[PDB]
């Protein structure tokens, strides 16, 4: 079988503002084969409202999801997303950063 | 508007 | 400028019970438009654009008869392919298929392609000038001379030349107001110290259509590759697309480095500085 790991990006919607409604994503691409576990962070505690888009790939046949949910940022909240699949012997957490 | 026919492998 | 009517399908074998879970997508140029998932409730194709919905009934029925003759074609595709490998029935095996056309500034035809993969593999694919096929090894010869004694290629060519054009042609027509704009990036450059001495300058292009871009740096008016960082371009989630490349620069030097964007929404390359 060939397996692909899956590259994580963690970010907003729309320029993060404190006290704004916003979406956070988390994008998982290059990954296969397709099962992927996805979940979105609040502080290490996953959050229960997550949608996610519906399954495609590349032109190399990878595939990709975005995963997705409404949150109000604040000085003080954390969020991540964490990805388990079968390339990864412990899941990996990638923490959103509004800075960059 | 998807192709008509899809022939199997 | 040119455009693209896409279909992307995925079905993954459930080795344990029943039949396999099977996705398919359409999209025109960056947007998708429809969608079917077996795995949810309605088992009707669905819309997933407004300028689709204008379409009436028949279109739905009719598009939802031909998914479903698909998902058919994958599912014993999956039982063929498990025997062509000599494979057991333990394990979860994935195929997927991609079709489509090309239109230029004229809507016209430009190119078709159809193409097969098996466990993420090429198997079998239309060539360019959509007559004969491209197959991977051994397996997908059996195939390809399956197909041409049949004579496969002639029909789906018809497709691909005609009414993937025509529809295509009546997508963008009704959803001109969203398929036929463009979206300039909304650029900007954040700063970060990494140290002393060390500086990271960041290029941003946000809420863009369609996805293709161009972003790159230049130092004292030549291409900067060395020390750069540049992501992957992603949905912002609205349609749109995101996209930042960034690079380190010795603190205080920051001026002689300028960014530079280019995409279809935009005349004019365009530039950015500290």
């Amino acid at each position: 079988m060939i397996q692909r790991t899956p590259k994580i990006q963690v970010y907003s919607r729309h320029p993060a503002e404190n006290g704004k409604s916003n979406f956070l994503n988390c994008y998982v691409s290059g990954f296969h084969p397709s099962d992927i576990e996805v979940d979105l962070l609040k502080n290490g505690e996953r959050i229960e409202k997550v949608e996610h888009s519906d399954l495609s790939f590349s032109k190399d046949w990878s595939f990709y999801l975005l995963y997705y949910t409404e949150f109000t940022p604040t000085e003080k909240d954390e969020y991540a997303c964490r990805v388990n699949h079968v390339t990864l012997s412990q899941p990996k957490i990638v923490k959103w950063d509004r800075d960059m | 508007n998807l192709v008509p026919v899809v022939a199997t492998v | 400028g040119s455009h693209s009517m896409r279909y992307f399908f995925t079905s993954v074998s459930r080795p344990g019970r029943g039949e396999p879970r099977f996705i398919a997508v359409g999209y025109v140029d960056d947007t998708q438009f429809v969608r079917f998932d077996s795995d949810a409730a309605s088992q009707r194709m669905e819309p997933r654009a407004p300028w689709i919905e204008q379409e009436g009934p028949e279109y739905w029925d009719g598009e939802t008869r031909k998914v479903k003759a698909h998902s058919q074609t994958h599912r014993v595709d999956l039982g063929t392919l498990r025997g062509y490998y000599n494979q057991s029935e333990a394990g979860s095996h994935t195929v997927q298929r991609m079709y489509g056309c090309d239109v230029g500034s004229d809507w016209r035809f430009l190119r078709g392609y159809h193409q097969y993969a098996y466990d993420g593999k090429d198997y079998i694919a239309l060539k360019e000038d959509l007559r004969s096929w491209t197959a991977a090894d051994m397996a997908a010869q059996t195939t390809k001379h399956k197909w041409e004694a049949a004579h496969v290629a002639e029909q789906l060519r018809a497709y691909l030349e005609g009414t993937c054009v025509e529809w295509l042609r009546r997508y963008l027509e009704n959803g001109k107001e969203t398929l036929q704009r463009t979206d300039a990036p909304k650029t900007h450059m954040t700063h970060h110290a990494v140290s002393d001495h060390e500086a990271t300058l960041r290029c941003w292009a946000l809420s863009f259509y369609p996805a293709e871009i161009t972003l790159t740096w230049q130092r004292d008016g030549e291409d900067q590759t060395q020390d750069t960082e540049l992501v992957e371009t992603r949905p912002a989630g609205d349609g749109t697309f995101q996209k930042w490349v960034a690079v380190v620069v010795p603190s205080g030097q920051e001026q002689r480095y300028t960014c530079h964007v280019q995409h279809e929404g935009l005349p004019k390359p365009l530039t950015l500085r500290w």
